[PDB]
């Protein structure tokens, strides 16, 4: 629904409004779990040939884990910028359009009559 | 002085006078002495030593007091906050009035055993108490459900209320 | 009052004290048999001290000590209601027992299992005692089926002997149907009165009786074996002796009587179930009597007579003098 | 099933002895607190509002 | 035979090795670990200290306050002439009933 | 409720870790801790639930489930050694690391604030389940048994998914405080009925529901020791857990929809305890005992009283150590004479005199014997249940007949009677067993000194 | 084995849907079930008249 | 007797019971995150003592 | 007994053409 949106930029991973956005922290929860699949990947890789599941080739677990990292950042960044646009959008469309959106007349429960249904 | 009399009302009591007529030892008054010297001392001594121990040692707990907060009925509609800390005082103030209820059904009890067969009259007064409160209690928090909260006692607040002013505007109408 | 209340927890707490030694405290399998006889005869004593009590200044009193659960306006509490009641029957209770036991080490003295039967004998003698002291409906309900599972324990004794598993659980099965009746006693105290207390069941007196009565009555039948849930009496001869001889016929059958007998201030108001009991006992006393007069096995013959004794009691109920089937209850 | 009732016994005494023991000295030499009212201007802490020794501890420490 | 399969095997009765054994493993020396981590932990700590904690729970429920509230409240209002418990929960000058 | 997702999760790289004939006395030691810390979840507030995050609280519904899970993890471990003693250490291994991530998704669906979160996680259960089921199942029929078990639930529960998303939709809120005071009445309308069969019907087949319930003798046979306890004890509380919540936005719908589950339920019930009566498996007896004390469960939900929903409470914690404890003394008999056949191995108390001890105590507790907490909660539910309707009163005593019956009747075909003659192999109960069913009676027993800590939240 | 076999397993695959097979389905499966419903649906439509108009004594009717 | 076969066969105890304490410090670590009422709710609402900046933490 | 396992006759189901 966001595909034509009037932000001339397409075509761009993250484009450069994006940067006013905080990045994701390096300890962030998501890029930690990222970062923990590529351990798995590690791991079953060693076992479908018939390694030694934990100890073999730790140069190849770490780049397992450094590449689902790296990825994962920049997937995060792009992320979260989707929704900033998101929220942008909505309250930008809501402040041009006041009438579909009024300001409800505030009512008290002392106020307002709901029907009692009794369990019995 | 262990609990307040006033809450837990007792009649004075009175004790009749002994007035033998028989010349034979009455067994009760010579085992009386003895659970008096063989148990009663004991035990008095025991106490006295642990009652000491807690006056060297002495340190107090509080009453926990809660500063009433807006009701429901002054939360506006789909506020949680508000709702929020007005529904918790009510499930407080549902707690108390059970309690409540406890006393009175107490009082109630505890006069049917001590008047004895007396009981169907000079209970009358707590018989009636206990009519009272229960049907405050019925008319505020019966009939809500398992899922009850302050909003659905409102209603039902609500409900009886219109009733009662219809009802008595129907037979002013006569 | 602090004799009497000390006096009346103590007896019970001493019957407990031979079943809690069980776990490996102080053992000694020679004399537990004579051990447990010997707490019957103390226990005895003591509930005497309070039974001479009532009988000098009519001393009554309730033991609320423990509060057990509080279900919103509902607080349950381990309550022992020491009365006219109660003071009269633990005496003859603990009198028969202490004979009882006493007999059992003569008659079980080549029972491998000797040791267990005493404590499955005591087990039943705690159950009853929390029965006939039950302050509130919930309490006397743990009595009500404690009685019930150890008579199963007792009767199918002999485990090997297809026709005394049948026995027992036939017992078990007609003492339940008899439980409906209590557990719709119950059921209608909690929803019009708000209590299980026999206290507050009194006082607010109800006129419309016919349910929570009906319900007891059916609960009597059941226990006490009136008709119509009589024939596991008979069937209850398949244990050893001095089982038929202290639960059977002396002390677990009077639970449907001592039922009616702890309400009999509603039943008295109530001319409807008069009528019904009256006429449930006098079939009662009429039929198992007759049964009797052409038996041949002695102990059964002394069932149907038991059988019969209990129509009796039934029919003192229904004439509005529940003091006098007390009265025969112990006598 | 004798040796297995024995291995029950002993681990059901081997810390519920000592917690026997320890509370009988709690109730002895430390005892219950006393309601009192709260003094002006006195906020207790959430586990001053609890009367039993140990039902404080518990409330203080994990609660 | 209609394939190659081996021979169903016989049961193992830990009895017949180790007369001593509590049925948790073949291996005396971790038979006998694996019996004292379950009494230990089982019965020792989870059943009796939880037993313990659960008796001295601080006021489970807060039930224990509610009765001492209503003590106070029974005290206040019977000093007071006010009704012990009113049938209505909420001030009716708040409730504005429709028409 | 990281305090406990954690260490759980740890359980993995210990049992992996861990020497090759170490699996079984690390596990279950470690699983043993966490239990104990369990306990810490009792803080609670009259008035307000525990709340730790935006994604878990624990209420006083949760906690007692909690406690329960969390404690049947180093029963199931005790209960799978012996056959499992001769299988291959990393299939060992994968057993246990089932059982794990079986505790970790059960005591997040517990505590999911979120339905849909709960949702995942009830859903999630049903792999490391099935698993369980067709791989280290005994029998040919363990196949037959998880497609029943896998279509049943799944058949139920898809429907509830769309119904939670439409529920978000409309309302703005999954979260179960904000249903507390956003909730709304239901219109009694066509589309609300069929609301309220899709939020219910996902809960009526994990009960389950009588009708309904014909994956239950499969799944609950065909299965190993280890996975019969974790079904019958907690797995069949998924069903009465979630519809303790979802009844509060199905208000004032349930007073007519809850008609036709009402009467299956208490018709139910006495169709399958009379099925006990007649059953020729041990195992199967068992599973039928489940669906009948489902039975009362399903209808102290849907009268929705304050008495009603303390009995449930108590009804399915006391229901799950009872189950468990009846499966495991089945199971002991089924290590030496391998088969579930209850007539073929008699006089068992002749031979294994404390075991019959056992069997004695859950036969007691099976048939509501008080003041046990099944007598408890069965009582609540009955006095709900008569101010409902006072007739109720003759299906409800016509039930606990005919559970006296079969439970004794269970007691005496297989501890009474004269042995087999030609079963010479009934060696004398291990510590391991004996201490199995201790750790089942035990906390059974205890929770009648201070029953209020498996009342719910209305006590 | 071959007892408990026939009690368990070998039922369906002997069983046809015929005229005795379903009339005592519906008579023993559907029966109770109806019958029991009119019961309890005429008996609290009865008492929820009742309490409407006032006319059921619940005075000391507060557990539910 | 020897960590060379004691230290390796015996580390593995600390999986869990670490787990916890992670666990425990996660779970206070949420709630400094949830602070936006502490001392500001209708009910427990009041001044901060002579010592002492936050009411809980 | 042993666990079931799957024999030639089980298995053949699924060696056809079709199911
Ligand atoms: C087994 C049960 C648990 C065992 C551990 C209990 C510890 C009790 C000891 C203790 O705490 O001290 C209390 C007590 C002090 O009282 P306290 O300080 O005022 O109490 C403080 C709080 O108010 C009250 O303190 P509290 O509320 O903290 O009491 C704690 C205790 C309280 O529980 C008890 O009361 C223990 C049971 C005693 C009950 C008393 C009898 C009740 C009536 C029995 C009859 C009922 C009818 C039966 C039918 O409950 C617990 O222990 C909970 C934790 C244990 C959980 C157990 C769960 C499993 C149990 C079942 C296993 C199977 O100890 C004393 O020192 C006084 C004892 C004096 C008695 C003898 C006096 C005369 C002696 C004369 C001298 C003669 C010299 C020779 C000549
Ligand atoms: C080689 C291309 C074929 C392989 C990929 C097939 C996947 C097709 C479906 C998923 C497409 C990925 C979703 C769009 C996206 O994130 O990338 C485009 C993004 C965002 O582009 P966009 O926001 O302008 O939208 C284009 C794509 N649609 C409309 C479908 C959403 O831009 C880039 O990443 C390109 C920059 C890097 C250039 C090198
Ligand atoms: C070591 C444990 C020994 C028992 C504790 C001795 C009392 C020491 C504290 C005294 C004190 O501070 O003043 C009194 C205080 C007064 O209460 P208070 O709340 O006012 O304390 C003020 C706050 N402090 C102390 C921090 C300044 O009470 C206690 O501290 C006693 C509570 C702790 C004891 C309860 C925990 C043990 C529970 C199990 C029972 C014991 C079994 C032990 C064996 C275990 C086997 C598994
Ligand atoms: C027989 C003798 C009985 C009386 C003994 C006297 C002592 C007594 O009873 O009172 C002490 C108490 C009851 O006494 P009380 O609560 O009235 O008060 C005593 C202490 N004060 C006064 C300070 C409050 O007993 C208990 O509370 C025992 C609780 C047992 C808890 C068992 C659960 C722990 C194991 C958990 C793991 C298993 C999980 C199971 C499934 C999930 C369940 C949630
Ligand atoms: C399943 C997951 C599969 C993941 C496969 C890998 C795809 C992600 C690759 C990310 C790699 C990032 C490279 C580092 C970023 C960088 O330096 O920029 C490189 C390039 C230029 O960036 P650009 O935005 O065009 O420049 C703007 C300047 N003003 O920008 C790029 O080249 C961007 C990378 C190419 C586009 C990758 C596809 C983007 C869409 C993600 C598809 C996966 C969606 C997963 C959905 C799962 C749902 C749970
Ligand atoms: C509903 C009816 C049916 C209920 C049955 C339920 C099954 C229960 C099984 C039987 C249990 C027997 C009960 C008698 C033992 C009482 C236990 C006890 O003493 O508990 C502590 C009690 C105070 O309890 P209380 O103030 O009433 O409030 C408790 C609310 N949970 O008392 C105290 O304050 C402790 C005082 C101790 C003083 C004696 C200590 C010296 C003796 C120690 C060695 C023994
Ligand atoms: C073996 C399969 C097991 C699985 C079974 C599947 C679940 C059962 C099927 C779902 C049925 C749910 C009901 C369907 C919609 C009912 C239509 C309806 O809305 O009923 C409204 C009616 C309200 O009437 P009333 O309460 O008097 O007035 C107040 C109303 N505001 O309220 C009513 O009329 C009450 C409800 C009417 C239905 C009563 C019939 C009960 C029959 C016994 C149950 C049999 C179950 C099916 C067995 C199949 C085999
Ligand atoms: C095992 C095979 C399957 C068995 C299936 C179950 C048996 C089916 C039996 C056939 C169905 C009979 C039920 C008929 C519908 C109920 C009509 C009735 O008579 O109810 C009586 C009584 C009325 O109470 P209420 O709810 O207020 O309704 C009043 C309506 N004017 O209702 C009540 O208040 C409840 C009274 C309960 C009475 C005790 C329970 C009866 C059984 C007792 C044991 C047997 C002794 C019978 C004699 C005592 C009768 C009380
Ligand atoms: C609703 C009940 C309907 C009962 C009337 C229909 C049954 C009938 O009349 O028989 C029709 C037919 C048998 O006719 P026939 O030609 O003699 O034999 C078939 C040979 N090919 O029957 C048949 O051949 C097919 C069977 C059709 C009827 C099956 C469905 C009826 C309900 C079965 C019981 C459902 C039990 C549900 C359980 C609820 C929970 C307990
Ligand atoms: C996030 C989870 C993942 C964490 C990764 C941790 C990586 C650890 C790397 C290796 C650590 C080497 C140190 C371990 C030393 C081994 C000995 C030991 O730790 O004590 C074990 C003890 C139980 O004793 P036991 O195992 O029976 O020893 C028998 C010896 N004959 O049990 C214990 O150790 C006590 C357990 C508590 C200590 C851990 C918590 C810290 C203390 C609280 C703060
Ligand atoms: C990145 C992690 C690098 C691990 C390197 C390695 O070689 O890890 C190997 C070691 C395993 O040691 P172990 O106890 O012999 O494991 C196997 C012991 N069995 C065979 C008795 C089961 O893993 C660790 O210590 C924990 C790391 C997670
Ligand atoms: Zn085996």
């Amino acid at each position: 629904m966001m595909t034509g949106r009037q932000g001339r930029a397409t075509f761009q991973f993250l484009p450069d409004e994006a940067r006013s956005l905080p990045p994701p922290k390096l300890t962030d929860p998501r890029l930690a779990f990222v970062g923990f699949l590529g351990y798995c990947s590690g791991l079953i890789d060693n076992a479908i040939r018939r390694r030694p599941v934990l100890l073999a080739g730790l140069h190849r677990q770490l780049l397992y884990i450094t590449s689902f990292v790296f990825v994962g950042y920049y997937l995060l960044k792009r992320q979260d910028y989707m929704y900033a646009v998101r929220d942008h959008d909505m309250f930008s469309y809501i402040k041009s359009h006041p009438e579909d959106f009024p300001e409800k007349d505030k009512k008290t429960y002392g106020e307002v009559f709901e029907e009692f249904h009794p369990v019995r | 002085d262990s609990w307040d009399k006033d809450v837990y009302p007792e009649p004075p009591r009175r004790t009749p006078a002994p007035s033998p007529q028989t010349s034979l030892p009455n067994p009760i008054t010579y085992l009386t002495k003895a659970f008096d010297l063989l148990v009663d001392r004991p035990v008095t001594l025991v106490r006295e030593f642990i009652e000491r121990q807690h006056a060297k040692n002495k340190y107090y707990y509080y009453h926990r007091e809660f500063r009433r907060v807006p009701d429901i009925t002054e939360c506006q509609e789909k506020d949680v906050l508000c709702m929020f800390e007005a529904e918790m005082q009510w499930r407080r103030d549902y707690k108390v009035d059970q309690e409540i209820v406890n006393i009175i059904q107490e009082r109630l009890k505890a006069c049917q055993q001590r008047e004895g067969e007396s009981h169907r009259q000079n209970c009358a007064k707590e018989l009636e108490q206990f009519t009272q409160v229960v049907k405050a209690y019925q008319d505020r928090y019966h009939d809500l459900g398992a899922h009850y909260s302050a909003r659905k006692c409102l209603a039902k607040q609500k409900q009886r209320m219109l009733a009662e002013r219809k009802a008595a505007k129907e037979a002013a109408a006569a | 009052m602090n004799m009497f209340s000390s006096l009346s927890l103590v007896t019970l707490l001493l019957l407990t004290m031979p079943i809690m030694m069980m776990s490996f405290n102080t053992y000694k399998p020679s004399n537990y048999p004579l051990y447990v006889k010997t707490a019957i005869s103390y226990a005895f004593i003591t509930s005497m001290i309070p039974t001479m009590m009532f009988i000098h200044s009519g001393q009554e009193l309730i033991i609320s000590n423990w509060h057990w659960l509080t279900i919103q306006t509902l607080k349950l509490s381990l309550s022992f209601k020491m009365d006219y009641f109660s003071m009269m029957f633990i005496p003859v209770a603990l009198f028969v027992t202490w004979s009882i036991m006493e007999f059992s080490m003569w008659y079980m003295y080549s029972d491998p299992n000797i040791n267990k039967f005493f404590k499955y004998l005591l087990l039943f003698l705690i159950t009853m005692l929390i029965l006939v002291t039950a302050n509130n409906l919930f309490q006397l309900f743990i009595g009500w089926e404690g009685v019930g599972i150890m008579s199963f324990l007792l009767i199918g004794w002999w485990y090997g002997r297809a026709d005394a598993n049948t026995a027992a659980l036939q017992a078990i099965l007609y003492n339940r149907i008899g439980d409906i009746g209590f557990i719709l006693a119950m059921a209608w105290f909690l929803t019009n009165l708000n209590t299980w207390d026999l206290q507050q069941i009194f006082m607010l007196n109800p006129s419309d009786s016919n349910m929570p009565l009906i319900g007891l009555a059916l609960a009597a039948t059941g226990k006490s074996a009136q008709f119509g849930l009589h024939p596991w009496l008979p069937s209850a001869m398949e244990g050893p002796t001095p089982v038929s001889a202290l639960l059977h016929s002396s002390t677990m059958v009077v639970a449907g009587i001592f039922l009616l007998i702890r309400f009999y201030p509603l039943t008295e108001n109530n001319k409807y179930i008069q009528s019904i009991t009256l006429c449930l006992g006098a079939i009662t006393t009429l039929f198992t009597a007759m049964c009797a007069l052409t038996q041949n096995d002695i102990k059964k013959i002394i069932a149907f007579s038991t059988s019969s004794q209990l129509g009796l009691m039934m029919v003192t109920i229904g004439i509005n003098q529940p003091y006098l089937a007390f009265l025969h209850i112990c006598t | 099933d004798k040796r297995f009732l024995k291995l029950l016994r002993f681990y059901i005494l081997l810390t519920g002895i000592p917690v026997a023991i320890g509370i009988t000295l709690i109730n002895v030499f430390i005892g219950e607190a006393e309601l009192a009212e709260i003094p002006e201007g006195y906020v207790p802490e959430h586990w001053e509002y609890f009367k039993h020794p140990i039902s404080r501890w518990i409330a203080r420490t994990f609660f | 035979l209609r394939w190659q399969e081996d021979p169903e095997p016989e049961d193992e009765n830990l009895y017949e090795k180790n007369p001593d054994s509590h049925g948790y493993d073949k291996d005396p020396a971790v038979d006998i670990w694996n019996m004292r981590v379950v009494f230990f932990f089982g019965f020792s700590i989870v059943l009796v200290l939880g037993s313990t904690f659960v008796a001295y729970l601080p006021d489970y429920r807060m039930q224990e306050w509610a009765r001492r509230e209503a003590e106070r409240l029974v005290k206040y209002r019977e000093a007071h002439g006010l009704p012990i418990m009113e049938s209505n929960c909420f001030d009716p000058s708040k409730i504005q009933l429709p028409e | 409720m990281l305090k406990y997702i954690i260490p759980t999760i740890m359980l993995m790289p210990l049992t992996w870790l861990s020497k090759n004939n170490m699996i079984w006395v690390n596990s279950t030691a470690h699983s043993l801790l966490i239990s104990f810390t369990s306990l810490l979840l009792m803080n609670q507030f009259g008035d307000n639930s525990l709340n730790f995050s935006l994604l878990f609280f624990s209420d006083s519904l949760s906690t007692p489930l909690l406690i329960l899970t969390m404690w049947l993890l180093p029963l199931m471990l005790m209960a799978s050694q012996h056959h499992l003693s001769k299988e291959n250490l990393t299939r060992k291994k994968l057993f246990i690391t089932m059982l794990i991530s079986l505790q970790l998704f059960l005591i997040m669906t517990f505590t999911a604030m979120e339905l849909i979160l709960f949702y995942i996680l009830f859903e999630a259960t049903l792999v490391p389940t099935l698993i369980i089921i067709t791989r280290w199942g005994n029998q040919t029929e363990r196949l037959n048994a998880g497609l029943y078990f896998l279509f049943y639930t799944l058949a139920g529960s898809l429907p509830l998914l769309v119904a939670l998303i439409y529920i978000q939709n409309t309302v703005g809120s999954l979260n179960f405080l904000m249903l507390q005071y956003w909730v709304q009445p239901v219109h009694n309308s066509w589309s609300n009925v069929f609301m309220w069969l899709a939020c219910m019907m996902a809960f009526m087949v994990k009960m389950p529901l009588y009708g309904l319930h014909l994956w239950l003798p499969k799944a609950h046979v065909e299965a190993p020791i280890a996975g019969s306890m974790v079904l019958a004890a907690v797995l069949l509380k998924l069903g009465g857990y979630g519809m303790l919540r979802i009844t509060l936005i199905l208000n004032p719908m349930t007073d007519f929809m809850a008609y036709p589950f009402i009467m299956l339920s208490l018709w139910g019930m006495i169709m399958t305890s009379s099925i006990c009566l007649r059953q020729t498996d041990l195992k199967s007896l068992i599973a039928y005992s489940s669906v009948s004390h489902m039975a009362l469960v399903i209808v102290a939900i849907l009268i929705q009283t304050p008495w009603s929903y303390m009995g449930a409470t108590a009804l399915m914690i006391a229901h799950g150590l009872t189950s468990s404890m009846l499966f495991c003394l089945a199971n002991s008999n089924y290590e030496r004479i391998h088969s579930r056949t209850m007539i073929l191995a008699r006089g068992l108390q002749t031979l294994l005199p404390l075991m019959a001890t056992w069997w004695l105590l859950a036969s007691l507790t099976n048939l509501a014997l008080p003041p046990t907490i099944n007598l408890i909660g069965e009582l609540f539910v009955v006095m709900s249940t008569f101010s409902w309707s006072n007739i109720t009163i003759i299906l409800m005593g016509v039930n606990m007949v005919i559970t006296a019956l079969y439970s004794l009747y269970m007691l005496i075909m297989t501890q009474r009677g004269k042995y087999t003659y030609h079963i010479n192999n009934i060696s004398p109960s291990f510590t391991r067993e004996n201490a199995l069913m201790s750790l089942h009676i035990l906390p059974l027993l205890l929770l009648t000194l201070n029953p209020k800590i498996i009342l719910g939240p209305l006590y | 084995v071959r007892w408990t076999y026939a009690r368990s397993a070998n039922i369906y695959p002997n069983f046809r849907p015929n005229t005795k097979t379903s009339l005592l389905g519906a008579l023993f499966g559907i029966g109770p079930l109806v019958f029991w419903y009119y019961v309890f649906k005429t008996d609290r439509d009865r008492k929820e008249k009742l309490i409407q108009e006032g006319k059921l004594d619940r005075t000391f009717n507060i557990s539910y | 007797m020897n960590l060379l076969q004691v230290v390796r066969d015996h580390w593995v105890h600390v999986l869990v019971p670490m787990g916890f304490v992670f666990g425990y410090y996660l779970d206070r670590k949420n709630d400094e995150k949830l602070t936006a009422f502490r001392n500001k709710s209708l009910l427990y609402k009041r001044e901060l003592k002579p010592n002492e900046e936050v009411t809980w933490k | 007994a042993r666990q079931w396992q799957p024999d030639v006759e089980w298995a053949e189901q699924y060696g056809g053409a079709v199911m």
